[PDB]
Protein backbone atom coordinates (compact mmCIF):
# COMPACT_ATOMS: atom_id res chain seq x y z
CA UNK A 1 0.00 0.00 0.00
CA UNK A 2 1.01 3.78 -0.47
CA UNK A 3 0.64 4.18 3.34
CA UNK A 4 3.04 0.96 4.23
CA UNK A 5 5.57 2.94 1.37
CA UNK A 6 5.69 6.15 3.74
CA UNK A 7 5.73 4.91 6.93
CA UNK A 8 8.56 2.34 5.27
CA UNK A 9 10.55 5.59 3.71
CA UNK A 10 13.34 8.06 5.41
CA UNK A 11 11.02 11.01 5.75
CA UNK A 12 8.04 10.83 8.22
CA UNK A 13 9.80 12.75 10.72
CA UNK A 14 9.45 16.72 11.19
CA UNK A 15 10.81 18.41 7.89
CA UNK A 16 13.31 20.93 8.04
CA UNK A 17 13.26 23.79 5.73
CA UNK A 18 16.00 23.54 2.49
CA UNK B 1 -12.83 45.00 7.18
CA UNK B 2 -9.59 44.40 4.86
CA UNK B 3 -9.25 48.17 4.32
CA UNK B 4 -9.00 49.04 8.11
CA UNK B 5 -6.74 46.01 8.43
CA UNK B 6 -3.97 47.24 5.67
CA UNK B 7 -4.20 51.11 7.61
CA UNK B 8 -2.96 49.06 10.84
CA UNK B 9 -0.11 47.25 9.25
CA UNK B 10 1.10 50.29 7.65
CA UNK B 11 1.65 52.37 10.54
CA UNK B 12 3.76 49.63 12.03
CA UNK B 13 5.68 48.44 8.58
CA UNK B 14 7.03 52.18 8.60
CA UNK B 15 7.67 52.73 12.14
CA UNK B 16 8.51 49.10 13.91
CA UNK B 17 8.37 48.81 17.51
CA UNK B 18 11.89 47.68 19.21
CA UNK B 19 13.65 46.69 22.25
CA UNK B 20 10.50 46.30 24.39
CA UNK B 21 12.02 43.42 27.24
CA UNK B 22 15.36 42.15 28.89
CA UNK B 23 16.67 38.93 28.87
CA UNK B 24 17.00 38.96 32.86
CA UNK B 25 12.89 40.05 33.35
CA UNK B 26 12.52 36.14 31.93
CA UNK B 27 13.37 32.59 33.72
CA UNK B 28 14.36 29.72 31.26
CA UNK B 29 12.29 26.33 31.82
CA UNK B 30 12.85 24.01 28.95
CA UNK B 31 13.75 23.65 25.17
CA UNK B 32 10.27 23.68 23.10
CA UNK B 33 12.22 23.19 19.38
CA UNK B 34 15.60 23.96 17.31
CA UNK B 35 16.16 25.66 14.01
CA UNK B 36 19.02 26.20 12.28
CA UNK B 37 20.26 29.37 14.03
CA UNK B 38 19.23 28.53 17.58
CA UNK B 39 16.18 27.25 19.04
CA UNK B 40 12.43 28.08 20.86
CA UNK B 41 12.36 27.66 24.25
CA UNK B 42 9.14 28.02 27.31
CA UNK B 43 10.17 30.51 29.56
CA UNK B 44 8.17 32.82 32.46
CA UNK B 45 7.79 36.50 32.72
CA UNK B 46 8.79 36.63 36.47
CA UNK B 47 7.05 39.41 37.87
CA UNK B 48 3.57 38.18 36.86
CA UNK B 49 4.05 34.63 36.24
CA UNK B 50 2.97 34.75 32.61
CA UNK B 51 4.64 32.10 30.48
CA UNK B 52 5.71 32.51 26.59
CA UNK B 53 7.57 30.67 23.79
CA UNK B 54 11.58 32.90 23.32
CA UNK B 55 12.78 32.21 20.08
CA UNK B 56 16.75 32.47 20.47
CA UNK B 57 18.70 33.69 16.82
CA UNK B 58 22.85 33.35 17.16
CA UNK B 59 23.69 36.55 15.09
CA UNK B 60 27.02 35.13 14.36
CA UNK B 61 25.40 31.83 12.59
CA UNK B 62 22.74 34.13 10.93
CA UNK B 63 25.25 36.14 8.93
CA UNK B 64 27.41 32.83 8.27
CA UNK B 65 24.79 31.23 5.91
CA UNK B 66 24.31 34.98 4.47
CA UNK B 67 20.32 34.93 6.24
CA UNK B 68 20.70 38.94 7.50
CA UNK B 69 17.70 39.91 5.25
CA UNK B 70 15.11 37.59 6.24
CA UNK B 71 15.86 37.64 9.78
CA UNK B 72 15.16 41.17 9.52
CA UNK B 73 11.76 40.49 7.30
CA UNK B 74 10.60 38.36 9.96
CA UNK B 75 10.73 40.49 12.91
CA UNK B 76 9.43 43.55 10.87
CA UNK B 77 6.07 41.65 9.25
CA UNK B 78 5.59 40.12 12.71
CA UNK B 79 5.47 42.92 14.90
CA UNK B 80 2.75 44.59 12.40
CA UNK B 81 0.36 42.27 11.72
CA UNK B 82 -3.21 41.01 13.65
CA UNK B 83 -5.24 38.09 12.83
CA UNK B 84 -7.11 35.55 14.97
CA UNK B 85 -4.90 32.61 13.39
CA UNK B 86 -1.45 34.14 13.25
CA UNK B 87 0.85 33.73 16.63
CA UNK B 88 1.41 36.96 18.76
CA UNK B 89 4.64 39.19 19.19
CA UNK B 90 4.39 39.85 22.82
CA UNK B 91 7.88 41.62 22.88
CA UNK B 92 11.80 41.71 20.83
CA UNK B 93 15.17 42.45 21.94
CA UNK B 94 18.97 42.08 21.39
CA UNK B 95 21.89 41.66 23.26
CA UNK B 96 26.17 41.42 22.57
CA UNK B 97 25.32 37.83 21.08
CA UNK B 98 21.34 36.62 19.92
CA UNK B 99 18.48 38.46 18.72
CA UNK B 100 15.06 36.85 20.55
CA UNK B 101 11.67 37.05 19.61
CA UNK B 102 8.91 36.57 22.79
CA UNK B 103 5.47 35.36 21.59
CA UNK B 104 2.39 33.83 23.06
CA UNK B 105 3.11 29.83 24.57
CA UNK B 106 0.74 27.77 22.43
CA UNK B 107 0.56 24.21 24.34
CA UNK B 108 -1.40 21.98 22.53
CA UNK B 109 1.56 21.65 20.14
CA UNK B 110 2.09 21.26 16.61
CA UNK B 111 -0.33 19.94 14.13
CA UNK B 112 2.01 17.45 12.63
CA UNK B 113 2.38 15.45 16.28
CA UNK B 114 -1.41 14.83 16.12
CA UNK B 115 -1.59 14.26 12.42
CA UNK B 116 0.90 11.38 12.67
CA UNK B 117 -0.10 9.80 15.67
CA UNK B 118 -3.50 9.35 14.33
CA UNK B 119 -2.95 8.71 11.03
CA UNK B 120 -5.22 11.01 8.96
CA UNK B 121 -8.02 13.52 9.54
CA UNK B 122 -11.80 13.07 7.97
CA UNK B 123 -13.20 15.10 5.62
CA UNK B 124 -14.76 17.78 7.59
CA UNK B 125 -11.81 17.77 10.13
CA UNK B 126 -9.64 18.87 7.48
CA UNK B 127 -12.25 21.33 6.15
CA UNK B 128 -12.40 23.22 9.26
CA UNK B 129 -8.62 23.55 9.59
CA UNK B 130 -7.80 24.51 5.89
CA UNK B 131 -10.91 27.24 6.27
CA UNK B 132 -8.63 29.08 8.67
CA UNK B 133 -6.04 29.24 6.36
CA UNK B 134 -7.97 30.20 3.06
CA UNK B 135 -8.79 33.01 5.42
CA UNK B 136 -5.34 33.52 6.97
CA UNK B 137 -4.03 33.79 3.16
CA UNK B 138 -6.52 35.92 2.27
CA UNK B 139 -5.50 38.66 5.09
CA UNK B 140 -1.45 38.61 4.35
CA UNK B 141 -1.93 38.50 0.39
CA UNK B 142 -4.01 41.85 0.48
CA UNK B 143 -1.13 43.31 2.87
CA UNK B 144 0.89 42.44 -0.16
CA UNK B 145 2.90 39.96 1.62
CA UNK B 146 3.91 35.99 0.66
CA UNK B 147 3.90 33.35 3.64
CA UNK B 148 6.03 30.40 1.77
CA UNK B 149 6.62 27.74 4.61
CA UNK B 150 3.14 26.03 4.90
CA UNK B 151 3.32 22.67 6.39
CA UNK B 152 1.60 20.55 9.46
CA UNK B 153 4.98 21.65 11.44
CA UNK B 154 4.21 25.41 11.33
CA UNK B 155 0.46 24.91 12.20
CA UNK B 156 0.42 25.23 16.13
CA UNK B 157 -3.29 24.03 17.89
CA UNK B 158 -4.47 26.14 20.89
CA UNK B 159 -6.73 25.62 24.06
CA UNK B 160 -10.06 26.04 21.52
CA UNK B 161 -9.01 23.41 19.31
CA UNK B 162 -8.20 26.52 16.47
CA UNK B 163 -4.61 27.08 14.41
CA UNK B 164 -2.23 29.54 15.63
CA UNK B 165 0.49 29.67 12.28
CA UNK B 166 4.20 30.38 13.48
CA UNK B 167 7.87 30.80 11.81
CA UNK B 168 7.61 33.91 9.48
CA UNK B 169 11.37 32.94 8.63
CA UNK B 170 11.00 32.99 4.70
CA UNK B 171 8.01 35.69 4.95
CA UNK B 172 8.57 38.77 2.36
CA UNK B 173 6.51 42.06 1.73
CA UNK B 174 6.72 41.71 -2.09
CA UNK B 175 4.53 43.74 -5.38
CA UNK B 176 5.07 41.72 -8.38
CA UNK B 177 7.55 38.39 -8.69
CA UNK B 178 10.53 37.40 -6.76
CA UNK B 179 13.10 34.21 -6.78
CA UNK B 180 14.61 32.92 -3.93
CA UNK B 181 14.67 29.09 -3.54
CA UNK B 182 12.99 28.77 0.03
CA UNK B 183 10.76 26.11 1.76
CA UNK B 184 10.27 22.82 2.78
CA UNK B 185 10.51 20.10 -0.38
CA UNK B 186 7.15 18.19 -0.75
CA UNK B 187 5.79 22.00 -0.40
CA UNK B 188 7.26 23.32 -2.93
CA UNK B 189 5.37 24.67 -6.17
CA UNK B 190 6.89 23.89 -9.68
CA UNK B 191 7.62 27.29 -10.69
CA UNK B 192 9.92 27.40 -7.80
CA UNK B 193 11.64 24.13 -8.79
CA UNK B 194 12.79 24.97 -12.25
CA UNK B 195 13.84 28.29 -11.31
CA UNK B 196 11.30 30.81 -12.15
CA UNK B 197 10.32 33.84 -11.25
CA UNK B 198 6.92 33.80 -8.85
CA UNK B 199 4.26 35.35 -6.88
CA UNK B 200 1.78 34.91 -4.24
CA UNK B 201 0.23 31.47 -6.06
CA UNK B 202 2.72 28.98 -4.50
CA UNK B 203 0.96 29.75 -1.17
CA UNK B 204 -2.23 28.23 -2.68
CA UNK B 205 -0.52 25.15 -4.58
CA UNK B 206 0.98 24.81 -0.22
CA UNK B 207 -2.49 24.89 0.62
CA UNK B 208 -3.37 21.84 -1.98
CA UNK B 209 -0.60 19.89 -0.31
CA UNK B 210 -1.57 20.56 3.17
CA UNK B 211 -5.33 19.64 2.57
CA UNK B 212 -3.80 16.48 0.59
CA UNK B 213 -1.86 15.38 3.35
CA UNK B 214 -4.36 15.91 6.10
CA UNK B 215 -6.97 13.82 4.28
CA UNK B 216 -4.55 11.04 2.99
CA UNK B 217 -1.89 10.67 5.96
CA UNK B 218 1.05 11.07 3.46
CA UNK B 219 1.85 13.83 1.18
CA UNK B 220 1.33 13.72 -2.73
CA UNK B 221 4.45 13.62 -3.80
CA UNK B 222 7.34 12.09 -1.39
CA UNK B 223 10.51 9.95 -1.88
CA UNK B 224 13.63 9.41 -0.10
CA UNK B 225 15.76 11.84 -1.00
CA UNK B 226 14.57 15.65 -2.52
CA UNK B 227 15.61 15.57 -5.91
CA UNK B 228 13.37 12.33 -6.49
CA UNK B 229 10.72 14.41 -5.14
CA UNK B 230 11.14 17.42 -7.47
CA UNK B 231 10.78 14.75 -10.30
CA UNK B 232 7.76 13.88 -8.81
CA UNK B 233 6.45 17.60 -8.51
CA UNK B 234 7.37 18.88 -12.07
CA UNK B 235 6.01 15.41 -14.07
CA UNK B 236 1.89 17.19 -12.86
CA UNK B 237 0.64 13.27 -12.00
CA UNK B 238 -1.42 12.68 -8.73
CA UNK B 239 -3.00 10.00 -7.57
CA UNK B 240 -5.93 9.88 -4.90
CA UNK B 241 -6.73 7.60 -2.18
CA UNK B 242 -10.22 5.61 -3.11
CA UNK B 243 -11.64 7.04 0.51
CA UNK B 244 -11.53 10.87 -1.10
CA UNK B 245 -14.94 12.25 -2.12
CA UNK B 246 -15.80 13.53 -4.84
CA UNK B 247 -15.48 17.11 -4.46
CA UNK B 248 -12.34 16.55 -2.84
CA UNK B 249 -10.91 15.02 -5.76
CA UNK B 250 -12.26 18.43 -7.95
CA UNK B 251 -10.63 21.07 -5.76
CA UNK B 252 -7.24 19.75 -5.05
CA UNK B 253 -6.85 19.22 -9.33
CA UNK B 254 -7.70 22.65 -9.21
CA UNK B 255 -5.45 23.83 -6.42
CA UNK B 256 -2.21 20.97 -7.59
CA UNK B 257 -2.27 22.96 -11.23
CA UNK B 258 0.64 23.23 -12.77
CA UNK B 259 -0.65 26.18 -15.37
CA UNK B 260 -0.61 29.45 -13.51
CA UNK B 261 -3.77 30.67 -16.03
CA UNK B 262 -6.17 27.69 -14.27
CA UNK B 263 -4.93 27.44 -10.34
CA UNK B 264 -7.35 28.33 -8.22
CA UNK B 265 -6.66 31.68 -6.32
CA UNK B 266 -4.76 32.69 -9.25
CA UNK B 267 -7.45 33.45 -11.34
CA UNK B 268 -10.34 36.54 -12.17
CA UNK B 269 -12.03 36.30 -8.96
CA UNK B 270 -9.20 35.33 -7.13
CA UNK B 271 -9.96 33.95 -3.48
CA UNK B 272 -13.45 33.70 -3.79
CA UNK B 273 -13.19 30.37 -6.29
CA UNK B 274 -11.45 28.39 -3.28
CA UNK B 275 -14.67 29.32 -1.21
CA UNK B 276 -17.80 28.65 -3.36
CA UNK B 277 -16.33 25.45 -4.17
CA UNK B 278 -18.30 22.17 -3.68
CA UNK B 279 -16.33 20.74 -0.65
CA UNK B 280 -16.51 24.12 1.02
CA UNK B 281 -20.68 24.18 0.57
CA UNK B 282 -21.25 23.62 4.80
CA UNK B 283 -18.85 26.38 5.74
CA UNK B 284 -19.84 29.08 7.46
CA UNK B 285 -16.90 31.40 7.21
CA UNK B 286 -18.17 34.25 9.17
CA UNK B 287 -18.56 31.73 12.23
CA UNK B 288 -14.97 29.93 11.50
CA UNK B 289 -12.96 33.90 11.73
CA UNK B 290 -15.53 34.61 14.97
CA UNK B 291 -14.40 31.09 16.64
CA UNK B 292 -18.16 30.07 16.93
CA UNK B 293 -17.90 26.73 15.13
CA UNK B 294 -17.25 23.83 17.29
CA UNK B 295 -13.60 22.48 17.22
CA UNK B 296 -13.03 18.71 16.46
CA UNK B 297 -10.22 18.13 18.28
CA UNK B 298 -9.58 19.85 22.27
CA UNK B 299 -6.26 19.76 23.44
CA UNK B 300 -5.33 17.81 26.49
CA UNK B 301 -4.41 20.78 29.47
CA UNK B 302 -2.14 19.53 32.24
CA UNK B 303 -1.65 23.01 33.76
CA UNK B 304 -0.03 26.16 32.93
CA UNK B 305 3.85 26.14 31.75
CA UNK B 306 2.89 22.02 30.86
CA UNK B 307 5.43 20.29 27.70
CA UNK B 308 3.50 17.07 27.28
CA UNK B 309 2.18 18.04 23.86
CA UNK B 310 6.00 18.82 22.96
CA UNK B 311 9.09 16.34 22.01
CA UNK B 312 12.19 16.23 24.31
CA UNK B 313 15.57 18.17 23.23
CA UNK B 314 18.80 18.23 25.05
CA UNK B 315 19.87 21.61 26.76
CA UNK B 316 22.41 23.78 26.27
CA UNK B 317 23.32 27.12 28.33
CA UNK B 318 22.90 30.52 26.45
CA UNK B 319 26.22 32.16 26.06
CA UNK B 320 26.25 36.31 26.09
CA UNK B 321 29.64 37.52 24.75
CA UNK B 322 31.26 40.69 26.68
CA UNK B 323 31.52 42.20 22.79
CA UNK B 324 29.11 43.29 20.53
CA UNK B 325 28.86 40.97 17.71
CA UNK B 326 27.28 42.12 14.37
CA UNK B 327 26.09 45.65 15.39
CA UNK B 328 25.91 47.21 12.08
CA UNK B 329 24.04 43.75 10.29
CA UNK B 330 21.07 43.86 12.63
CA UNK B 331 21.14 47.79 13.56
CA UNK B 332 17.10 48.00 12.54
CA UNK B 333 16.57 45.08 14.49
C1 LIG C 1 16.40 29.41 11.58
O1 LIG C 1 16.72 29.27 12.96
C2 LIG C 1 15.64 28.90 13.77
C3 LIG C 1 15.88 28.97 15.12
C4 LIG C 1 14.89 28.62 16.02
C5 LIG C 1 13.67 28.18 15.56
C6 LIG C 1 13.42 28.10 14.21
C7 LIG C 1 12.12 27.59 13.66
C8 LIG C 1 12.41 26.20 13.13
N1 LIG C 1 11.05 27.53 14.63
C9 LIG C 1 10.11 28.54 14.76
O2 LIG C 1 10.12 29.59 14.13
C10 LIG C 1 9.05 28.33 15.79
C11 LIG C 1 8.88 29.40 16.66
C12 LIG C 1 7.95 29.34 17.67
C13 LIG C 1 7.17 28.21 17.83
C14 LIG C 1 6.18 28.17 18.91
C15 LIG C 1 6.03 27.04 19.70
C16 LIG C 1 5.08 27.06 20.71
N2 LIG C 1 4.30 28.11 20.99
C17 LIG C 1 4.46 29.18 20.20
C18 LIG C 1 5.38 29.26 19.17
C19 LIG C 1 7.34 27.15 16.96
C20 LIG C 1 8.27 27.18 15.92
N3 LIG C 1 8.41 26.07 15.03
C21 LIG C 1 7.59 24.87 15.17
C22 LIG C 1 8.04 23.80 14.20
N4 LIG C 1 9.33 23.30 14.62
C23 LIG C 1 14.41 28.46 13.31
Amino acid sequence: TTYADFIASGRTGRRNAI
Amino acid sequence: FLAKAKEDFLKKWENPAQNTAHLDQFERIKTLGTGSFGRVMLVKHMETGNHYAMKILDKQKVVKLKQIEHTLNEKRILQAVNFPFLVKLEFSFKDNSNLYMVMEYVPGGEMFSHLRRIGRFSEPHARFYAAQIVLTFEYLHSLDLIYRDLKPENLLIDQQGYIQVTDFGFAKRVKGRTWTLCGTPEYLAPEIILSKGYNKAVDWWALGVLIYEMAAGYPPFFADQPIQIYEKIVSGKVRFPSHFSSDLKDLLRNLLQVDLTKRFGNLKNGVNDIKNHKWFATTDWIAIYQRKVEAPFIPKFKGPGDTSNFDDYEEEEIRVSINEKCGKEFSEF
